[PDB]
């Protein structure tokens, strides 16, 4: 079959059941709470359209990595979309994608990637560096 | 919790970064994908990140990753910081590992002992070191202080096999008798007679000690009762090595044979035939018996079938040392070579040679997931990268290693290295070198 779910935006999405049931949240609301239209307050059409795209498509997969080539805003959006929709898959991929953005050592560089102001006082930063020495 | 508690106190508010905005949990589910190396870097990012990279449970795993299992709890500066018992426990290891690897050798605690004699066996059971010597004595030391705590005086023959299990030292001597000792009181609580020849080896397992002797018979002794529960007779030659997992008694005798025994019924369950010569070293993980012979080879047997599983060849001489762990075998060989094998695949994972290979015979070896510590007649205790098989450095380098100085046996704790150093000639006073690779935390 197929079921309809409503993003926060208010946009209904005709997404094949199972394909959408990849979101145990959506699944739970479909099989347990039974929502004619599955209201997904935490996910807007923009992202819900993205999770579905990811879901209707189901170590960082040789595709998910591209699909997540998107900017941080979206990534973050998906981390939540996934987390909210409880889509372990999407969540792992995205979160990892972020992690990978970190996997590269150098605090300074890690910041240049997530902005991040070095809010460490003189002594502090030192201490942090001494503690996370390597 | 703990991570939450940190925020509500340090107040690292306002952060224009991806993870700082992610719900605490998700930011963690993210950082969790980072290897400790990264987390540590991520932790130097910003107070916020630091606080996250500090999630206790996050390391409890990264530790069970490096096999820590025990989180260290150090024991008062400005802006409090709830350190993760695991992150620190992890760093401790990383550092310990590092202190081992490139950590400056601190000038070891010399444990002058067994003057002009050979430390024929070494036991290292946390803080207590038990050096067995052919000077008929054993000395219980403090890897800690380095002071000789006791000298198990009792044997009339030289000690050649030793086993220990906290306060319970069991020594086997040429005098034909094992001797159970109280490492604390240094008193001989038992003198296991039954062996007519030299008690060459002995493997202790819980309350029992199977002893191998030149008498061709091994004897299972009750370390507690002092009784000799069993006598394994079936070896034509002398038993040089013995392994007792409590279930079976794998033995290696100069009879080229490796006998697997069911102590209980004094029955040689198996006679492992395959060594064209004296089997000197034995290893047994309850599943695979790894015999190491003077025949140059190391045969990986199937204790169950008795069927040789692998005939690990490569060494050019007598595989003296041999440590088996997780089906990974590291064989110390008189060929000055140490080899690391995957006794499952029979692959010779590594060979510890190289420009910094041992010059003379490898006498002992210790190894963990990270390194292989190898002692040699060359007076050097080398630290090798188990994984890469690369020589790392010489933890020890007897200035006499070449002029008679030698390192007979070594025992490595996760934090320190005990080395039985000495020489046939008076160039190295027999002693134990206790190198400490712990870290200030």
């Amino acid at each position: 079959p197929s079921i309809k779910l409503q993003s926060s935006d208010g946009e209904i999405f005709e997404v094949d059941v199972e394909i959408a049931k990849q979101s145990v949240t959506i699944k739970t609301m479909l099989e347990d709470l039974g929502m004619d239209p599955v209201p997904l307050p935490n996910v807007n059409a923009a992202i819900l359209k993205k999770v579905i795209q990811w879901c209707t498509h189901h170590d960082i997969p040789v595709w998910d990595q591209e699909f997540l080539k998107v900017d941080q805003g979206t990534l973050f959006e998906l981390i939540l979309a996934a987390n909210y929709l409880d889509i372990k898959g999407l969540l792992d991929v995205t979160c990892k994608t972020v992690a990978n953005m970190i996997k590269g050592k150098t605090p300074e560089e890690i910041r240049k990637t997530f902005n991040i102001k070095n809010d460490f006082t003189e002594e502090e930063e030192a201490q942090v560096r001494k503690e996370n020495q390597w | 919790t703990q991570v939450k508690h940190m925020m509500q106190v340090i107040e690292p508010q306002f952060q224009r970064d991806f993870i700082s905005l992610l719900p605490k949990e998700l930011a963690l589910y993210v950082l969790s994908f980072l290897e400790p190396k990264d987390l540590l870097q991520a932790a130097q990012t910003c107070r916020y990140w630091r606080i996250l990279a500090e999630d206790n449970l996050l390391w409890r795993e990264k530790c069970k990753e490096e096999g820590i299992d025990e989180p260290l709890h150090i024991k008062v500066i400005k802006p409090g910081f709830i350190h993760s018992p695991w992150k620190s426990a992890y760093i401790r290891q990383h550092r310990i590992d590092t202190n081992w690897r490139r950590g400056e050798l601190k000038s070891p605690k010399v444990l002058k002992g067994h003057d002009d004699h050979v430390i024929t066996c070494l036991q290292f059971c946390g803080n207590r070191i038990v050096s067995g010597s052919d000077d008929n004595t054993l000395k219980v030391w403090s890897a800690v202080t380095g002071k000789c705590l006791r000298t198990l005086v009792g044997h009339t023959g030289g000690v050649w096999s030793s086993q220990m299990r906290d306060n319970i030292i069991i020594s086997g001597s040429t005098d034909r008798t094992l001797k159970v000792w109280n490492a604390e009181t240094g008193e001989c609580i038992h003198t296991l007679y039954g062996h007519t020849s030299t008690v060459r080896c002995m493997h202790l397992h819980e309350k029992r000690v199977v002893s191998g002797s030149r008498d061709a018979t091994l004897r299972v002794w009750d370390i507690e009762t002092g009784q000799c529960l069993h006598v394994l007779m079936g070896h034509v030659a002398a038993v040089r090595c013995v392994q007792y997992d409590g279930r079976r008694v794998v033995s290696g005798a100069y009879d080229f044979m490796v006998k697997v025994w069911d102590p209980e019924t004094e029955t040689c369950l198996h006679t492992l035939q395959g060594h064209t010569n004296r089997v000197y070293s034995l290893q047994f993980d309850g599943i695979h018996v790894v015999s190491g012979s003077l025949d140059t080879s190391i045969r990986v047997w199937d204790v169950e079938t008795g069927n040789c599983i692998h005939t690990l060849t490569g060494h050019q001489s007598l595989t003296s040392g041999m440590e088996l762990k997780d089906n990974i075998l590291v064989s110390g060989n008189a060929d000055s070579t140490v080899k690391i094998w995957d006794i499952k695949t029979g692959q010779c994972l590594q060979t510890l040679q190289g420009p910094n290979k041992h010059q003379s015979a490898v006498t002992c070896l210790q190894f963990n997931k990270n390194f292989v510590i190898t002692s040699s007649d060359d007076g050097t205790v080398k630290l090798w990268d188990l994984k890469t098989g690369e020589f790392i450095r010489n933890l020890v380098t007897l200035e006499s290693g070449g002029s008679g100085g030698v390192v007979w046996r070594i025992r490595a704790s996760n934090t320190k290295l005990v080395c039985a150093v000495g020489s046939r000639n008076g160039t190295e006073e027999t002693k134990l070198l206790v190198l400490d690779f712990d870290v200030d935390m």
